[PDB]
This record gives structure tokens, C-alpha cells and sequence, in this order.
């Protein structure tokens, strides 16, 4: 009883004082109530996220202006966990990770304010993937199919066009975004992490020549920036991008790269004092990709049957697939768009690797029109990667493969496409279906882009009837097909090649 | 006697409890997060004590938002989960908190997840061959009752279709359930095959785990544990057959590998854990058959670089009798259910353990597809008719056996609407023999697919 | 080393004895888990010195 | 027929040699691995 | 018998002493294999090897 | 009221303040030598506080002859560098005092070495080719006049000789002002540029600086940040455009990598500081030309054991506009200049 | 360093020197084994920073 009572007896907010600080790290002392990542600020006016929580002192790390920082300075706590900005006031702005605009427009209209580490969609909230994303490259809707709700991801080297991928698959959107059907109507988010400037300025810039600036948001976390920033970038890229998903809009996002990325939150775990594991990650790396990526879902229509779609790049060392990150992105992402350096010089541009790249999706990702083209086409293309060294000895080749020979050639050249024009799905289909119906047979190998982009533009000058009947019905029906077979033919005898030989 | 939140580091924890009441190793605690935004109940379990009452602990959920010195309640058991036949037919996390509907089950018996294997007395003397019904495996490739199955494979490749085959195999031919364990499953494929199995009215058989990859660690290393308590107890109080799918080890001895390392353990050779072999084979081991009933396995087993050295699965590859692969090549042909019979193997396939006119049938039937297999070059360059005779009627043969290995499986009644056969062994090895000696040859391939058994051959044969 | 501790007595004795170690690289490994929990550290593929 | 059967052998021989590579390459991955960990892993028990 | 087999899998004709020597070679393979469970008494181990 | 030195090991050197006296990051102090023939003042930069009034700071001279409690005099401000168009055609130390003329740039406006990279609104991309007359180069790697361009190579595969080409094609020719930096290069080839630039009249317009490889790890470091500030004051006080060479720019994180391990931070993958990305972008991301002023950055960067996976090249490559990567097997083909025909690329062949 | 401090008494006073160090890998372990006896931590290979 008596101590009970002693110690009943014996039983404003609270300000830290900074012990220590180097290299973009800082530790604060007190703080007795604060939580793990609850943003700290500094007298200087600059923030810190108090990520790990010692018997004595917070281990805090600073985002961006670390020079301000000395020993015994105060430090306020903000009452709340990290949070970002979001709304539609985002969309053709440029964003720093804490959502404050960086391009110097003018200040954002924020609609509602975010945490940036809330629950993803439980297995109950989802639905089945079962929608297109057009990408609007041959080599990828074709063959590796992206449906709105799929993790798919662009692994290459360096200079081999991921970038450009992206890119493209951001500007083929707005042949949506013009009607006004938020069903249609794709959002795009891109994540630059640890770009240069100049690089986010020309990214910026290609938008702008496409129009996609109306409806696609930069986050920035240019490579000047505090690793504390670059950490943050993709969490709040996808932060920004759950408000519009939860709203029942559709939203894309480009994480451009997860590998800078995972080498920002290595410096900051091994600043920290954290245990480092393999290739000097520390244990989490998994769980930082996953927690990230694993935001991206289709929900169901009890939650507005809004969706988020993922291209996470990465870059690959040497083309080695085996170090850690490539293989934790691998294991978690739905399918693996591999970006070739050899096939990017031997002329495939873009390099997609088509003998390996695969999507667990399939199918259920495109229209039926791409279907009963589409069908054959990797079959196609890897009995042509087998018949390939026999091209030295095609007479001896029996020719009922010697057809097979001249066809993966001339599908080869009708996968090639030049950066900047992606094609909408009515003329994807037309594409396709010139090669896998053998109708481009008769043309000589060198001539068959030029004979492509010229049928594609007379098809829609004179025949836009067939575009339409495609777009409208996603069925390519037998009065459309006799048609186009019909005009191919008539286009066939106006056509030339580049030796001056017909092609009849 | 409640316990302090003292340190925080990651998903990390460390607890300081009264001196008198500091918990048993592998038990669970629980506190609390009172941010609105984030508001959780937090599960830790008990790794070391770090002297001074200290306790190191991991969360089974993210850390966000904890703060220090809040109160710590111990459970004083290991982390629990339900069991029970009300079990079947739901979808739960490791913890075994139910997914479908929240709060249900919380009325049934719990057991610990961390359990002794079988005593060595009650251990099975030798192994039994598994009598599944379908023609490529019991002749190729044998299952042993109790043991383990690698599977390879993945999309486009039937292999969500087999294991909706092989629930309905464990369902009627054994009166058993299944068990499906979900380690690191992505939330999408956790979804679908949710969906797939409701859809082909399975899941009423079935129990469902789910650790999913958006969770910390510990909870992806705990699920494989949790799945195979729930099949401990059908195998030991219900008296069932159980069925145990894991999908996919090499992400259970991964997340064991990671929470080695945010306890701060030396790490071995290419960074697993150091415990990894016991690690492993504390689970392994408690997948087996005792006083004559049996927890039977499939494993689905990621291999890195695919090299068969590296530890984790040099590791796996110990423990398991059987490997199934699902080839792409052999979908392509239309064959169902697409199981490879030259690149999948097995252990219990001896003289000794099944009869000496099995081992001889699946000798030959391996000998001509593997003729076949080194022909299909010269078929697909110059074409059938720069083959001799002699080959040429090997072919005939080879091309009936490869077709002859399909079945008309459970799995397509849903679409087909005929029903699912299954061969008795002592007709399918008769009927392979006949038809390696060519007694069918004059048969069309049309005749052979999807086709059951020999009988179903006969009806087929005279339909045509 | 139980096995040959239990084998040995007979062998002073002037029995015969027959050990097999089944197997000894597993044994390896044991070793290489306790000295790596006990945080020596580790020479070539892992191993303890 | 001659060139066939040296072929064929030369095929064989070639497939062998891309597995004991393959089995050397991945003996000097592990070790390579193991090595840079070893090295990371002193470092930090130094401090 | 061993190195000779490696040789000679893709020679087509050889000398005689090569034939004889892998043909007696390929007789002592086949000869030292047995089942399983099947210990033979060295008295019988001698036999079989002479 | 003044520090004292506490610790010593090697380049690193621990100093205690008075309670309130503490200085803040990247303050230059000062110390005392004292012992014959190695009697100087020293100049040691601020890195870290320790706690308890205790900083960590890294000796720009060879700390050889310091002795434990000397005085350490905090000057208030980092490293200065003189900066003026008098800069011009002298041959500064990293600590911006002239070589061939002692004493010469004290009454010079004098800039601070660190400062932030330029705000994003002030980038727009460079687009006008560069002209060389080089055949690989001009058809394979085509250079941008404003960008960032680098060769890239292993040790010994002649990025010294590329360099001294580049000066003698464009800066001959080039009507604006250059600066070099001797990043960790050989002494001996930075005097053989200097006499060349003299034998020729571009000295007049050109500034050395020079960290070479003989001196410790603090000027490694800063004489980069000391060579970019000077660029800096060209390009943005006089708008006159500027040609910036830079070799070799990998010296710059090895440094720092050398000095890691003493300041206290557990090494990364394969032995580098775990700053690195962050370390390095913070100066990269400074040489970028602002719209309407020019600079042309032509940088050579090391790759250790010819590993072109190895972090520090791995993490360069992202900051480049054309890259001309070297490479030791067609050095050995006898091919010279000995460029990587096909891993060699450029973002202005479009 | 004594070898070239030998060389340079010479080499400022107008002398032609020629220094052969045979061989620098021996120096460079040496340095290694100075620096791990005093605890230093080791950079990559286990060489001094």
C-alpha cells in the first residue's frame, strides 16, 4: 500500500538539443515523445526525420541544407509523421520529395495532405487485372503486355533507351486524355531520382513538345539533392499518386531509378550505424522496393475502380541480373522487360529482349484485335532466333524454313521504331497484322519501315473507316479485314523500294 | 509487469521489462500505435535478452509511428493460430488474423507455431509411393507419400491449373485438405488465385496463408511456419492426408536471411544467415508421415543465377524427393498438364521401391522421348523425309507416347464439363508398355490427347 | 566426436571398430554457425580459421 | 559424313566446356561475394 | 580404358590392340557393378575378378 | 577562447573548443608546426562534431611535426579561393596561393570554395555541337558546346595525352577564358602543360590549379571544389564562357574514400565511403551552364582495375552529355587514340 | 622513403639519381600489416584506407 501511494505521489512541448552532426546526419538529444519518422525542424529552417531512436538520443537525417547544422542548436518536433501535399493542382508542375514546387511557376493549390507510409490495398480491395495500358511500342504491346494495375519493369544498362521507354509510354497517353472519359483518362506521375538537372530539363522539355505537361507530374529529386530526398522521391511519387487512384482515376508512375534509389538508403542506413548485408545493403532493401511497388494494385468498384500502374527502372552492371537489387525487383515486379546493349547496336531500337523478356499478366492485358494478331508472333520470332545461324546457308535450308527465315527477318525490321513516335492501338494492330499475315513478305527486308510508316499514313488519310471500326469495336471484323487486304494491295502497286525493284 | 518500448531501429525493437517477468524467447508481444493516420496494434516477437531485462524483438508489422516508452503487453505463448475444419475456405496473414472477414476464427483452438517435429519412434520406416492418378506423374516421375515435390514453372505454363488439379486429387481420391502457403506472394497473384480457386469451387477444401511481400521480414519468414501448424494439426487430430503448397521457399530462406541481419548476426557464405541449414531444416523435417497419416508437399523453389551450388537452394535441394518442371515447349503442344518428362526426375523411382516392370516401362518411355528429343532438330531443319526407315518408325511411336502422356484432369471440368479421370498404376503401366512395343500406331495423335485411360483409348479410337 | 569418443573406448580395449561419419561436411557447417554466432571471424568460403 | 561426325563431336565438346566454365563462373561469383562481405562486414567490427 | 573410350568415341577404324584393349575394358566395367544391399564374401570377390 | 588539438592519426585531426567557441562545418582553422625544416602553418578543415565541444577536421598539409594540445585558431569562414579576371595566366596551389609568384592573389576578392548548385529554373539543355576534328569523336561521340563531356579509361590508356589534345583543338581556338584543374594528376605532365601553354600565347588567358597526387587527401578533396569555384565567378560575374578541365575527376571520391575509414563511417560495397552519390552529385551538379552562360566541362575519370561496373564510374555516368570511354583492349590493337568504338556515346546524335 | 631520401641528398645537389624499389607489393604489405596491428579499419582487399 505505502508505496503505491509514494509512487503515485512521486509520479510546453518538449525541445531537443543537436549532440552531433556529420556528413548529412545529425543526432538530437531529449525529445522523450517523438515517434519514428516524425519530421524534426531545425532553427535554419531545415528538416530532419528522425529515423532511428537510441536509449539516449534520436539518430535524425537532414534533407538538403546540412551546412546550417551545429551542435547545441534547438530542435522543434512538428506534430505529425512524414506527409506530402496532394491534389490535382500537381499535374504539369515540377516537385521537390516534400511536394514544394521547384520550377518556380508559382505556389501549388494543395487539396488535401497525405502520410507518406499508409497501408497499401489488402488482397481483399483488389480486382484482376483486366485492362490495356498502350503503351504504344510494337515490341512491348505485342509481345509483353502492360494491363493498368501490372508492376513491369524496364531492367537494362546504360544508353540502351529506358528513358526513352518511359518517355514514350508517358506521351502515348494523350490520345486518351483529350476525351473527356476519366475511364480513359491515364495520369501520369515521372520519379526522377538522382538525375542531373539538365536531364529532368530535356525530360521536361520532350513532354512539353508531346503536350503531356497538362497531365503529367515530376517529382525531382535531382542528384545535388541530400540523399534524404532521393530516399524519399518514389514513396512520395506514389503518395501523390494514391489520391488521384483512391478517387477512381487511372494513374501511371515512372520511377526513374530504383537503383539510385536503393543507393541513397544505403548511405543513409550505413551513416546511421544499421548492420550491413550483402553488396553493403543494409536487411530492409527488400522490404523498402516491396512496401514501394506493392502501393501499385487495381482496386475494385466498391473502392471506385481507380488503378496504378508501375514501370520502375533499374539499371544492370554489365548486364549481370544476379546482384542484389536486380534480383529483389525481379522477384517482386510482374514482368521483365529486358534492354539489351548488343541488340540496341545490331539496330533493334528499342533493344527489348523478346527471347527473354516475359509478363506474368498476358493475354488478360490486351484487346481482342491484338490477339488474334498478336498470337502467333512470339512463335514466330523464336523460331527465327533458332533458324538464325543458318542464314549463312539458306540454300541448303529446306524451304518450308527458309519462309519461316525470311518472315522473322522482316518481323525484326516491323519491331523497330524511332523514339518520340509511339503508335496508337488501331495502327499497332495494322502493323502487326501486315508482318504475321505475310503480306509484307514480298518486300525487300531494307524497305519494310518505310513501307510500314507509308501504308500506315495512306490507311489513314484515305481509310480512316478501318481505325475507327478497330478503336470502336476492339475486334478486327471480316468486312475491316477484306479491306485492308484490299488496300495493302492497292498501296503495293503505287509503292517502289529503295533499289527501284516492284513489289507485287 | 508490462514491459517499455526502449529502442527503435527499423523494424526493430528492443523492450525493457520488470526484472522478475521478462518473456520466454519466441513469445509474441503486442503494442500499441496511437497516431490517427497509422493506427495499428503491433506484434513483436522475442529474439535474445540482451542482459539488463532488456528483450531484442522483431515486428511483424512496419515500426512507423511507435514511440518510445509506450507500454509493451506480453501474451506469455508463442505467436498462435487458429485451427480447426472452420479453418478451410478462408484467406489468413501469418498471425493468423483472418483476411476475408476480419475477426473471424478468433474463437477457435490456437497452437503454437513453433513446434517439435515427430519423435523418431514414430517416424515411418520407408517410403510409400503415392498413387495420384495422372499418367505422367505416377509413371515418370513417382510422388512419395509424406514427402516433398520441387515444382518449376510459371505464367502461361498451367501451373495454377495443377494445383487445382492436385487439391481435387487430395479432396476425393484421399478424403484430405489442402493447405496453400502464400511466403512473399505477390498481393495481385494472391488475389487471382483467390479468386480462381472460389471460382472453381475448391477453396471450400482449402486453407489459404498469405505472407504477403509488402510486410517486414519476420512475418514473410513466419508464414511458411504458420501454414504447416494449421497442416500439423489435420494430419495429427482430424486424421486427414494434408496437401501443403509453398510458394516459394527461396523467399522463406531470403526473409530468415534479412532478419539475421537486422539482428545483427555475422552473415555466411554469399550472405545467408548462419543458421541456415537448421533454419531450414526445422521446417523441412515437420513436413512428414507418422502413425499412418501424412503431410505430402509441393515447393514451388526459385533458383538464383540458376546455379544448383548456392546455398540456398544446395540447401533446399537436400530435403526434397521429387521435382516436377513444367515446360512451355510441351504447353505449346497442347499437352496438359505440361509436365517436362525429360527434365523432370525422381527419387523413389528404383527396382526396389516399385516394381521392376515400372522402372523398366519408364526406362523406355525416357529412351524413345529422349530419341525423339534428339531427332526434333533434323525434323524442323530438312523435314520427315530425310529420316530412314527405322527412326522414322520410332517417331510414329514417339510422337502417340508424347500425346498418350496427357490427361483430361479434374482442373478443366469447370470449362470442358466432361469429368476428370484417374488411371489406376496397374493400367497405366500396362499401358505404356503396349504402346512403346507400337500396338496403337495405326492410331491418329488426335486419338491420344486429353484421353484418360486405355479404355477411354478404345472408345476415342472408334469415335474417330 | 561422440562417435569416436564411443568408438575409442573399445578400441583401447583391443576391439575392432568401424566409424562412418554421415556426413562430415554438414559438420562443417555446424561449426561454421556456432563460431560465426560467437562472431570470430571468418577465412576462406565462410569457415573459421 | 566425316564433316558431320567431327561436327557432332565438336558441339559436344563445346557443351561441356560451357558447363565447367558455367561451374567455374559461379565458384568465383560466391567467392566474389563472400570476399566483398567479409571485407564490409570487418570494417564494421573495427568501429 | 578410360582415356582410350575418350579417344576413340569418334574414331572410325583403329588397330587392333586398341579394339581388343577397349572391348576387354568395356567387359571389366560391366563386371564391377552390383545391386544394392548384395555384400560379396571375398572368396567370391577373388572369383569374380580372375 | 581558442581550440586545441586532442587526437592525431594521420590526415584526421580531433580539436576541442571552449563551450561556446565551437565552430561550424567547413570553417578553414588554423595550427602550428614548429619543428625545423617542417615549420608551417597548417590549414585544417572542419568535417564533423563529435559531441561534447570535440570537432573532427582533415589536414590540408602533411600533418607531420603537429604535436598534441597546439593552438587551433578558427578563421570563421571555409576556404578561400581568390577569383578576378587578374587570375588569369597564375598557377594556384588548392588553398588559391600562385606557385610561380608567392603571395600573389591576398588582395584579390576571395570566394568561398563550397556553395549550392545553381536552382533548377536556372537549367536549359545545350543542343549546339561542339566541332573537334577528331574522326571518332565528331561521327561517334559527337561533343555539346555548354555540356558535360568526359573520357573515361583505365590506368595507363593514355586520358593524359586525350586531354592535352582537347586543350590544343578547342582552347587554341576558343575566343573565351579556360581554367584546369590537376585533380591527383602525375606532376610531371601538369608542368609539361604549363610550358606548353606558355610556349604558345594561351597561357594569357588561361588558370591553373593544381592538388596533385604527391599532397594528402584534404587538397584532393577540395582543389576540384577550389578550380569549380573559380569557373564559377567566370561564368556568373563576367558572362564570358569558360572552358573547365578537369582530370582526373575520380581522384576526387577516392580521397574521400581514403579518409572515410578515419573519420568513423562504415565502408560500402567494395571499399568506398558511403557518401559517394551524394558526395559527388553536390559537386557535379555545380559545373552545369545556366541559361544565356556557357561552360564547357571536359573531365577525365579514372576506372580502378578497368572495372566499368565499379561504383565511382558507375555513379559518373549519369552526369555526362558525351562520354569517349577508352579502353586498354583496343589500346592493345595498337589502335591510338584507343576509344571504345561502341561503348563510347553521346546524347546530342539524334 | 630512406632509398629516396638517400636519392634526393644527391639529386638536389646536381646529381643524376637512379632508384630501383624492389619491390612495392612487399612494401605495400608490410604497410598492411602496420596498419591492422593498430586497428585501423581496412579499406577494400584488406588494404589500409
Amino acid at each position: 500500500x505505502x508505496x503505491x501511494x509514494x509512487x503515485x505521489x512521486x509520479x510546453r512541448e518538449e525541445i531537443g538539443t543537436v549532440i552531433d552532426a556529420g556528413d548529412g546526419i545529425a543526432h538530437v538529444e531529449g525529445l522523450p515523445s517523438v515517434m519514428t519518422q516524425e519530421l524534426l525542424e531545425f532553427p535554419g529552417g531545415v528538416l530532419g526525420v528522425a529515423l532511428n531512436l537510441d536509449e539516449h538520443s534520436v539518430g535524425a537525417v537532414i534533407l538538403g541544407e546540412f551546412e546550417k547544422i551545429e551542435e547545441g542548436q534547438q530542435v522543434k518536433r512538428t506534430g505529425e509523421v512524414l506527409s506530402v501535399p496532394v491534389g490535382d493542382a500537381f499535374l504539369g508542375r515540377v516537385v521537390n520529395p516534400l511536394g514544394q514546387p521547384i520550377d518556380g511557376q508559382g505556389d501549388i493549390a494543395a487539396e488535401t495532405r497525405r502520410a507518406l507510409e499508409l497501408q497499401a490495398p489488402s488482397v481483399v480491395q483488389r480486382q484482376s487485372v483486366s485492362e490495356p495500358l498502350q503503351t504504344g511500342i510494337k515490341a512491348i504491346d505485342a509481345m509483353t503486355p502492360i494491363g493498368r494495375g501490372q508492376r513491369q519493369l524496364i531492367i537494362g544498362d546504360r544508353k540502351t533507351g529506358k528513358t526513352a521507354v518511359c518517355v514514350d509510354t508517358i506521351l502515348n497517353q494523350r490520345e486518351a486524355w483529350l476525351t473527356g472519359d476519366p475511364k480513359q483518362q491515364v495520369r501520369c506521375v515521372y520519379v526522377a531520382i538522382g538525375q542531373k538537372g539538365t536531364t529532368i530539363a530535356s525530360v521536361k522539355r520532350a513532354l512539353e513538345e508531346g503536350g503531356a505537361m497538362e497531365y503529367t507530374t515530376i517529382v525531382a529529386a535531382p542528384a545535388s539533392d541530400a540523399a534524404g530526398f532521393k530516399w524519399l522521391a518514389p514513396y512520395t511519387g506514389s503518395a501523390i499518386g494514391q489520391h488521384w487512384m483512391y478517387n477512381g482515376k487511372h494513374v501511371l508512375i515512372v520511377f526513374d531509378d530504383l537503383s539510385k534509389q536503393a543507393d541513397a538508403y544505403r548511405a543513409i542506413s550505413l551513416l546511421l550505424r544499421r548492420p550491413p548485408g550483402r553488396e553493403a545493403f543494409p536487411g530492409d532493401v527488400f522490404y523498402l522496393h516491396s512496401r514501394l511497388l506493392e502501393r501499385c494494385a487495381k482496386l475494385s468498384d466498391e473502392l471506385g475502380g481507380g488503378s496504378m500502374t508501375g514501370l520502375p527502372i533499374i539499371e544492370t552492371k554489365a548486364n549481370d541480373i544476379s546482384a542484389f537489387i536486380p534480383t529483389n525487383v525481379i522477384s517482386i515486379t510482374d514482368g521483365q522487360c529486358f534492354l539489351e546493349s548488343d541488340l540496341f547496336n545490331q539496330g533493334v531500337r528499342p533493344a527489348i529482349n523478346v527471347g527473354v523478356s516475359v509478363s506474368r499478366v498476358g493475354g488478360a492485358a490486351q484487346i481482342k484485335a491484338m490477339k488474334e494478331v498478336a498470337g502467333s508472333l512470339r512463335l514466330d520470332l523464336s523460331q527465327y532466333r533458332e533458324l538464325e545461324a543458318f542464314a549463312a546457308f539458306a540454300s541448303d535450308l529446306d524451304a518450308a524454313s527458309k519462309a519461316q527465315l525470311d518472315r522473322g527477318a522482316r518481323l525484326v525490321e516491323l519491331l523497330k521504331q524511332p523514339q518520340y513516335s509511339p503508335l496508337a492501338v488501331e495502327e499497332q494492330v495494322v502493323a502487326i497484322f501486315l508482318g504475321t499475315q505475310g503480306h509484307l513478305d514480298s518486300v525487300p527486308v531494307e524497305d519494310v519501315q518505310r513501307f510500314e510508316s507509308e501504308l500506315l499514313e495512306h490507311v489513314k488519310a484515305s481509310h480512316s473507316d478501318i481505325f475507327d471500326g478497330i478503336r470502336e469495336t476492339k475486334k478486327l471484323s471480316e468486312e475491316a479485314e477484306e479491306k485492308l487486304v484490299s488496300v495493302i494491295n492497292e498501296f503495293k502497286k503505287g509503292f517502289q523500294a529503295s533499289d527501284g525493284s516492284s513489289v507485287v | 509487469t508490462a514491459g517499455r518500448v526502449v529502442r527503435i531501429t527499423g523494424p526493430v525493437v528492443d523492450v525493457e521489462f520488470p526484472r522478475g517477468s521478462v518473456p520466454e524467447l519466441f513469445n509474441a508481444l503486442h503494442a500499441e500505435i496511437t497516431f490517427g493516420a497509422l493506427a495499428k496494434t503491433l506484434t513483436l516477437e522475442v529474439a535474445q535478452h540482451l542482459g539488463d531485462s532488456l528483450v531484442r524483438c522483431i515486428s511483424m508489422q512496419p515500426t512507423d509511428g511507435l514511440v518510445r516508452g509506450v507500454e509493451v503487453t506480453d501474451t506469455g505463448a508463442s505467436i498462435s493460430v487458429p485451427v480447426g475444419d472452420g479453418v478451410k475456405g478462408h484467406v489468413f496473414n501469418a498471425l493468423g488474423d483472418c483476411l476475408d472477414d476480419p475477426g473471424y476464427g478468433k474463437d477457435f483452438e490456437h497452437w503454437s507455431i513453433h513446434r517439435k517435429p515427430p519423435a523418431f519412434s514414430d517416424l515411418e520406416p520407408r517410403t510409400e509411393m503415392l498413387e495420384t492418378g495422372l499418367k505422367v506423374v505416377d509413371l515418370l516421375t513417382p510422388y512419395v507419400r509424406g514427402g516433398k515435390i520441387a515444382l518449376f514453372g510459371g505464367a502461361g505454363v498451367g501451373k495454377t491449373v495443377l494445383i487445382q488439379e492436385m487439391i481435387n486429387r487430395i479432396a476425393r481420391n484421399f478424403g484430405g485438405t489442402s493447405v496453400f502457403a502464400g511466403v512473399g506472394e505477390r498481393t495481385r497473384e494472391g488475389n487471382d488465385l483467390w479468386v480462381e480457386l472460389a471460382d472453381a469451387n475448391v477453396l471450400k477444401d482449402t486453407a489459404l496463408v498469405f505472407g504477403q511481400m509488402d510486410e517486414p521480414p519476420g512475418t514473410r519468414m513466419r508464414v511458411a511456419l504458420s501454414a504447416l501448424t494449421m497442416a500439423e494439426f489435420f494430419r495429427d487430430e482430424q486424421g486427414q492426408d494434408v496437401l501443403l503448397f509453398i510458394d516459394n521457399i527461396f523467399r522463406f530462406t531470403q526473409a530468415g536471411s534479412e532478419v539475421s541481419t537486422l539482428l545483427g548476426r555475422m552473415p555466411s557464405a554469399v550472405g545467408y544467415q548462419p543458421t541456415l541449414a537448421d533454419e531450414m531444416g526445422e521446417l523441412q523435417e515437420r513436413i512428414t508421415s507418422t502413425r499412418g497419416r501424412s503431410i505430402t508437399s509441393m515447393q514451388a523453389v526459385y533458383v538464383p543465377a540458376d546455379d544448383y551450388t548456392d546455398p540456398a537452394p544446395a540447401t533446399t535441394f537436400a530435403h526434397l524427393d521429387a521435382t516436377t518442371e513444367l515446360s512451355r515447349a510441351v504447353f505449346s503442344k497442347g499437352i496438359f498438364p505440361a509436365v517436362d518428362p525429360l527434365a523432370s526426375s525422381s527419387t523413389i523411382l528404383d527396382p526396389a521401391i516399385v516394381g521392376d516392370e515400372h522402372y523398366r516401362v519408364a526406362q523406355e518411355v525416357i529412351r524413345i522421348l529422349q530419341r525423339y528429343k534428339d531427332l526434333q532438330d533434323i525434323i524442323a531443319i530438312l523435314g520427315i523425309d530425310e529420316l530412314s526407315e527405322e527412326d522414322k518408325q520410332l517417331v510414329n511411336r514417339a510422337r502417340r507416347i508424347e500425346r498418350f502422356l496427357s490427361q483430361n484432369m479434374m482442373a478443366a471440368e469447370q470449362f470442358t464439363g466432361q469429368p476428370g479421370s484417374t488411371v489406376p498404376l496397374k493400367e497405366t503401366i500396362e499401358a505404356f508398355d503396349k504402346l512403346t512395343k507400337g500396338e496403337f500406331d495405326h492410331l491418329p495423335e488426335q486419338a491420344f490427347f486429353l484421353i484418360g485411360g486405355l479404355d477411354d483409348l478404345a472408345k476415342k479410337a472408334e469415335s474417330l | 566426436y561422440t562417435g569416436s569418443a564411443i568408438g575409442q573406448h573399445w578400441m583401447y580395449n583391443g576391439k575392432h571398430v568401424l566409424i562412418v561419419f554421415d556426413d562430415l561436411s554438414k559438420q562443417a557447417d555446424a561449426y561454421r554457425a556456432i563460431s560465426l554466432l560467437l562472431r570470430r571471424p571468418p577465412g576462406r568460403e565462410a569457415f573459421p580459421g | 559424313a566425316s564433316r558431320r561426325r567431327a561436327m557432332k563431336s565438336a558441339t559436344d565438346n563445346a557443351d561441356d566446356l560451357i558447363k565447367a566454365l558455367t561451374l567455374a563462373a559461379n565458384r568465383e561469383r560466391q567467392a566474389q561475394i563472400t570476399q566483398e562481405i567479409s571485407e564490409i562486414v570487418g570494417g564494421a567490427n573495427a568501429l | 580404358y578410360r582415356e582410350l573410350e575418350a579417344f576413340a568415341a569418334f574414331a572410325s577404324d583403329l588397330d587392333a590392340a586398341s579394339k581388343a584393349q577397349l572391348d576387354r575394358g568395356a567387359r571389366l566395367v560391366e563386371l564391377l557393378k552390383q545391386p544394392q544391399y548384395s555384400p560379396l564374401a571375398v572368396e567370391e570377390q577373388v572369383v569374380a575378378i580372375f
